RNA sequence: UCUAGCGAAACCA
RNA sequence: CGUGGAGGUCAGUGACGAAGCCUAGACCGUAAGGUCGGGUCGAACGGCCUCUAGUGCAGAUCUUGGUGGUAGUAGCAAAU
RNA sequence: AUAUUGGCGAGAGACCGAUAGCGAACAAGUACAGUGAUGGAAAGAUGAAAAGAACUUUGAAAAGAGAGUGAAAAAGUACGUGAAAUUGUUGAAAGGGAAGGGCAUUUGAUCAGACAUGGUGUUUUGUGCCCUCUGCUCCUUGUGGGUAGGGGAAUCUCGCAU
């Protein structure tokens, strides 16, 4: 469907630029030119957790995790975890293209030689 | 006991169950037809069960009866599916006669998916692969960068170029008054 | 290009850091021998080092001494590399602070001298 | 696992035992396994190494090398074998400190203390 | 000995300090004695020699060994014929991006009778080889790009000639070069350096075959491939034959670095030579 | 040790006199006593196959289809030793047919075009005084070469086989008295076929053909490219009437070790994936682990037990492999010393390994200890080596 | 009195 | 939602690079935050169901450490 | 039979992991301060091996530069990793006694942006768990599972390849 986002930017603390010690996470203060988080900005329940590709992401550590997305190919998309070694990433890619599952992050820690 | 087993599996630890970022759950149960871990889905929570599943080449229908709740080695019954797609769906509807709609529907779906996966694997086996993947070790990459820097700094290539050009020039190889060299400068060489 | 470039590095140099920054900014982008003759004129108080940030033009001796020491070092390193002297001009120079105590404000001075390029007239 | 109470399995105690060991205990620690041939000779697997005997290297970067031990550097839990050295850029020589767990003894230097030790360990000593 | 941090650091720093004092005094005293006598200066420099890696390489019999049957092999596996110029074919790999097209456009001006194609899906290399034989192409060049960066080169001589896979590491465009220079239509001379091993002479004869012969002496242009430590460097330059006997340069076109990864017999048939990191760890062979 | 090396890049032979421990790569090592170039004929006509008859003559295979008998002398090198000097005595030409090969160049796995080569050069008879040798082409041409009584090579017959013949192995085990001449051959979609030829050498009879296996894990057809073969002793026990009595083993292209019992039948009862991803394999030699000589002069493994069979193969990369009868890798052989695709390997006398390939290096390896004995630089691509007698000069 | 050298602290939404 | 530790489990990840750091790189969350790319890096670490707490900081003229301006200024035993 | 923050020893920990934990993981009751009684710090990590940078050269000397070791000096006795505050240079932009952000958009710079390349039907030929005949074997004994030999596609038919 047509994904509505309701808020493109981020929600930052008041005076977060004014000091380097102050973080940028949302912390409630305890003018109105600051966008404050609230439940009205909560996205549509169908559209929630959707990539710009239109899938829901799913972290995959190994091939047995990849096989759990066998039936739900058009709905989900596999994302390789950040700490997977490069021997296993090519096996995961070959298995996923065999399964026909869209990998969100191919070409991670990998190159194509000859 | 099945609903007790189900509420143990649901409200406490199903070891096969995987939690998505969305909130949805996924059994890694090898017999589970859908990927999900729901009430109909867990093969552990249901004693009548069925599953399309492939052993090395051939696809088998796996049947689970409450009659064999004990003896889990003799639990699964195996049926060889036909290579005819229509005939094998007919075989599914035969062996799941007087059976519920969920198992027949998802079982046909899993069969179609596995057959199409077989088709794509045959395609990729026949597909030509020029490039192959290489992950590069950072140790190797750092040695490559630093040793290329050490080679370029070590070999002053420009001076050696000047050397070999003077070598070709004084050796001959350009004739008398070449177009490369000015005549006065060449006479200074001569 | 590392090939047509020599370098000189000085570390932990117990000098006033602010005066060294001024006299290093004064020397940037010059031919090496002209800059050295300029530094000799500084020692005779003939021409002064102009001060821009930390301030008018004084003659800070202790800075200029170490500067021309590094310039001699870079010239010797260029001649050991076998560069042209007349094409050789200082290209990069940087001073930054050394650690305070081992109240004083020492510094790390570095400079890169580079041959001037000359292009070739194209043929036909 | 650990059945006696008088045995302990603390990592901190074990490392404090290891690094603060006296030298007489160290030559017991500095032990090397014999060859298959020497096990066929004497019927015994591992022995405290000394310097007079001969050895081969079975691991490490200098794998498949051999020699007589120059000296046993017991203070560093290590052993300098002759002729396995790194030659520095001056031209001088410094041996690689090897470790006897990575060594296999080839030729023993037999002594009366050594022969009696083989006898007390059940050796079929010729 | 001492394992306190601040004591040990101080003591070793002072040992370094006294040592460098003594070394400065000793070199100054030797400098005075060699002011006096210029002989023992020479006796020192003949006595001790500065070790470098270029000085110390593992001996190879391939160095300074003549090639057996070099002319027949040279016409056979290489295009070395003044009668027959080469048809060179640019083969940029499937689903190429813009970067390899730019590099191919660069490589047009380097190589003679060069022909470009855009590869399409589903053409096997035997079929492409057969078509290039029917069109009498004598060598094909495959650009391997990745992540919008040109990473690999492949050279295949077509009459069952050998396959070469080079790894391109570092590339500089013409515009990022300071001493820019403008290249012209004139055919450059060529420089080959340090190809003295048998495999190195093979690669040198390869580049000698692929590059255009018969340079234009009028337009004083040259290209160069230097070998150092199994790293070959491509540059190109313009001549100033000075009165001062040192020729003057201006680096005209782009520069890059290549490294042979794979040398194979035939059209990807059997591999004569490969690169491995276990080859790299020895650090003194330098397979050229 | 004396070696004769077919040097491709010169198109010649080289005689090597070197002792055990000779390594040309190290100056400190032993250097070879004598290096001799011989019979340099250009790269278009390099030596393909050599057959040594006991000392005084050798048999050469050209790339021009010519088979050459060469007189071998010895003369003093002027540590003392004789060097060897070569003189061709007889030649039979015109034995290649590339017309079928360029005809079949479309249905071809390799990318290069196909040219004919002498794959097999050996006697037909296990008994000596044969004077009747065979020359097999890739074109399926099998030529019957007779040494004349005037000491002249004369061709007797030129029979055809199927197209590409990658290899042809003769069966020399038992009953040399009977006039039964069994060989096998195969190639690119050319099945392993057992053919008997008549002892009058005018007619052959295909006695057996293998059959392909069933479809794989992917239900795909398994490709057929056998690369090499050796024979064993036939089946013990009761013969089954009308099957055949032959047992033998083979190496494919696609990393399959295939064992064949004709008593079982035409399909493989045993086929093994040796390497992952169907890696190409080049040659196939058989060996005892203790360096013993357990084969025929044609190398056929003189046993009935497939589990006793141990093999050494090479890929088209730099690898040399050992395998058991089951496919378990016994080890890699000299993997740290070779850098080229070993074109040629050979078990000499059970206890030596002739290696030579694209590495321009002749490597005598030990069979049992798996240690390199001799490394020699030769300056040429190597495709064939014969090993003469061990000499241990000084 | 100038240069050179050395070189603070108070205080600091 | 996050943090240290604990029981179970994922025959979870990991020297073909864990953790950490940077990231004018991308993504998902209303947010707390989470996921990945790249760079650096060298040896451990995570997800889930539970347990447990020395469990979440901008301020307290808070404690300790580091670094500014003041300032080349004051000034010349302000420490030498 | 009981107490035991001391001694001599052990063995453990849902304890802390170098601003914590003892003041003290380190030459800590130390250096130091006090006339004294007393008070009392800071301070752990090169590397697997010092293999701790031969030699040349600048340089009073400190420090360099070539060179080399090392897997890594993007580990040089200032040394694991190396954040922020703050500093220097270069580039870009803005400013001329200019302060910051929020929205929205251009411009400039820049990045991402298929290893996508298939499906349906028909046809050709070939092959096999396709057909036929002859078997063997496991039990969960059925709407089963595995597996061999020879023959054939001449005809049909399925799958595969083409
Ligand atoms: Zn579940």
């Amino acid at each position: 469907p047509k994904i509505v986002k309701k808020h493109t930017k981020k929600f930052k603390r008041h005076h977060s630029d004014r000091y380097h010690r102050v973080a940028e996470n949302w912390r409630k203060q305890k003018r109105g030119n600051i966008s404050q988080p609230k439940i009205g900005y909560g996205s549509n329940k169908k559209t929630k957790f959707l990539s710009p590709s239109g899938h829901k992401t799913f972290l995959v550590a190994n091939v047995k995790d990849l096989e759990t997305l066998t039936m739900h190919t058009k709905t989900y998309a596999a994302e390789i975890a950040h700490n997977i070694s490069a021997k296993n990433r090519v096996v995961i890619l070959a298995r996923a293209k065999a399964l026909g599952i869209k990998v969100t992050n191919p070409k991670g820690r990998l190159a194509l030689e000859a | 006991s099945d609903e007790i087993v189900w509420q143990v599996i649901n409200q406490s630890f199903c070891s096969h169950r995987i939690k998505a970022p969305n909130g949805q759950n996924f059994c890694r149960n090898e017999y589970n037809v859908t990927g999900l871990c729901t009430r109909q889905s867990c093969p552990l929570a249901n004693s009548k069960y069925a599953t399309v599943k492939c052993d090395n080449g051939k696809l088998y229908l796996y049947m689970k009866t409450p009659e064999r709740a004990h003896t889990p080695a003799k639990l699964w019954e195996r049926i060889k599916l036909s290579k005819n797609y229509t005939k094998a769906l007919q075989q599914i509807d035969e062996h799941l006669l007087h059976w519920s709609k969920f198992f027949r529907h998802k079982c046909k779906q899993r069969f179609t998916k596995l057959t199409q996966v077989m088709i794509t694997e045959r395609r990729l086996a026949l597909r030509e692969e020029e490039r192959h993947y290489v992950g590069v070790a950072p140790k190797v990459k750092r040695r490559e960068q630093n040793r290329e820097r050490k080679a370029l700094v070590a070999a002053k290539i420009e001076k050696a170029i000047e050397k070999e050009l003077m070598d070709r020039l004084k050796s001959g190889a350009y004739g008398d008054k070449p177009l490369n060299v000015d005549e006065k400068v060449w006479k200074k060489i001569m | 290009n590392p090939a047509k470039s020599a370098s000189a590095r000085g570390s932990y140099l117990r000098v006033s850091f602010k005066n060294t920054r001024e006299t290093a900014q004064a020397i940037n982008g010059w031919e090496l021998t002209k800059a050295q003759k300029y530094l000799e004129q500084v020692l005779d108080h003939q021409r002064a080092i102009p001060f821009r940030r930390f301030n008018k033009a004084r003659w800070p001796a202790k800075s200029v001494k170490f500067v021309q020491g590094l310039l001699q070092n870079a010239a010797a390193n260029a001649e050991a590399k076998g560069l042209d002297a007349t094409k050789l001009y200082v290209s990069h120079i940087q001073v930054n602070q050394a650690p305070k105590q081992r109240e004083s404000s020492p510094s790390h001075i570095e400079l890169v001298v580079t041959e001037k390029e000359e292009a070739v007239a194209k043929a036909a | 696992a650990k059945q006696s109470l008088d045995v302990s399995s603390d990592r901190r105690k074990a490392r404090k035992a290891y690094f603060t060991a006296p030298s007489s205990q160290r030559r017991v620690l500095l032990s090397a396994p014999l060859s298959k041939e020497l096990r066929a000779q004497y019927g015994i697997k591992a022995l405290p190494i000394r310097r007079d005997d001969e050895v081969l290297v079975v691991r490490g970067s200098k794998k498949g090398q051999e020699g007589k031990i120059s000296s046993v550097y017991r203070l560093k839990f290590a052993v300098q074998v002759d002729k396995v050295t790194k030659e520095k850029v001056n031209g001088a020589s410094v041996p690689i400190n090897l470790h006897p767990s990575k060594l296999v003894i080839t030729k023993l230097h037999l002594d009366k203390d050594r022969k009696a030790l083989i006898q007390r360990k059940g050796g079929k000593l010729e | 000995n001492i394992t306190n941090k601040l004591k040990r650091q101080e003591i070793f720093a002072d040992i370094k300090h006294e040592k460098n004092k003594e070394r400065h005094t000793m070199r100054r005293k030797r400098a005075k004695e060699e002011r006096e006598n210029p002989e023992l200066r020479e006796q020192r420099l003949k006595e001790n020699v500065t070790q470098t890696i270029e000085n110390t390489r593992v001996y190879d019999e391939t160095i300074n060994k003549e090639v057996e049957g070099d002319e027949d092999d040279l016409m056979r596996y290489f295009n070395s014929n003044s009668n027959e110029p080469p048809k060179i074919f640019l083969t940029t790999n499937v689903n190429a991006k813009k970067s390899a097209y730019e590099f191919a456009n660069i490589l047009i001006e380097i190589l003679p009778n060069v022909t470009f194609v855009k590869r399409k899906f589903g053409y096997k290399l035997k079929e492409i080889s057969d078509i290039c034989i029917k069109r009498n192409f004598t060598d094909i060049v495959i650009i391997n790009e990745d992540k919008k960066k040109v990473t690999g080169l492949t050279f295949i001589h077509l009459p069952e000639g050998p396959t070469f896979y080079f790894k391109l590491s570092s590339f500089v465009e013409v515009k990022k070069i300071v001493g820019h220079g403008r290249p012209t239509s004139h055919i450059p001379e060529l420089i080959l350096n340090n190809f003295q091993t048998r495999l190195g002479q093979t690669v040198g004869r390869l580049f000698q075959s692929i590059l255009p012969q018969n340079p234009d002496i009028e337009g004083r242009q040259v290209i160069t491939l230097h070998n150092q430590r199994d790293y070959i460097f491509f540059r190109r330059h313009r001549y100033v034959f000075k009165d001062n006997e040192r020729v003057g340069l201006q680096e005209l076109g782009p520069q890059f670095t290549l490294k042979l990864k794979r040398l194979q017999r035939g059209i990807k048939e059997e591999t004569e030579w490969e690169h491995k990191p276990e080859m790299d760890k020895e650090k003194k062979k330098f397979y050229l | 040790m004396r070696l004769l090396v077919s040097c491709v890049d010169s198109g010649s032979i080289k005689e090597v006199l070197c002792n055990i421990g000779t390594d040309t790569s190290v100056q400190s090592a032993l250097q070879p006593f004598h290096v001799a170039p011989h019979l340099a004929e250009g790269l278009k006509a390099y030596v393909d196959r050599m057959w040594v008859i006991s000392e005084d003559e050798a048999i050469l295979a050209r790339n021009s289809g010519v088979v050459e008998l060469v007189k071998i002398s010895k003369h003093l090198k002027e540590p003392k030793f004789d060097i060897s000097e070569f003189e061709i005595t007889s030649s039979v030409s015109d034995l290649f047919d590339d017309a079928k090969l360029e005809s079949l160049s479309s249905k071809s796995v390799k990318r290069t075009k196909l040219v004919d080569g002498f794959v097999t050069l050996c006697p037909i008879k296990k008994d000596s005084s044969n004077n009747t040798f065979v020359a097999a082409t890739k074109s399926g041409l099998l030529h019957i070469i007779k040494k004349g009584e005037d000491k002249k090579l004369i061709k007797l017959a030129s029979l055809g086989l199927k197209a590409p013949v990658e290899f042809l192995q003769l069966y020399d085990l038992e009953d040399t008295d009977t006039d039964k001449y069994i060989f096998a051959y195969g190639g690119e979609e050319n099945l392993i076929k057992l053919v008997e030829i008549d002892s009058s050498f005018q007619s052959l009879k295909q006695i057996w053909e293998a059959k392909n296996v069933k479809n794989d894990r992917l239900d795909m057809r398994v490709p057929v490219w056998p690369m090499a073969l050796r024979f064993l002793e036939p089946s013990p026990g009761k013969t089954e009437k009308g099957k055949l009595n032959y047992q033998f083993a083979a190496i494919t292209r696609w990393s399959h070790l295939t064992k064949y019992s004709t008593q079982h039948g035409r399909k493989p009862f045993a086929q093994i994936d040796l390497l992952p991803n169907r890696e190409p394999l080049s040659q196939m030699e058989v060996f005892d682990a203790k360096g013993e000589n357990v084969v025929s002069s044609l190398g056929n493994f003189q046993s009935e037990t497939f589990n006793e069979l141990n093999v050494i193969t090479t890929d088209y990369k730099k690898n040399v492999f050992k395998f058991d009868g089951n496919g378990r890798m016994l080890g890699k052989v000299g993997r740290d010393d070779i850098t080229g695709s070993s074109t040629y390997i050979h078990v000499h006398d059970g206890k030596y390994l002739l290696q030579g390939g694209l590495d321009r290096y002749v490597r005598i390896f030990d069979i049992k200890t798996n240690k390199m004995l001799v490394k020699v630089y030769v300056g040429s691509r190597i495709n064939f080596i014969v090993m003469l007698d061990d000499v241990e000069i000084e």
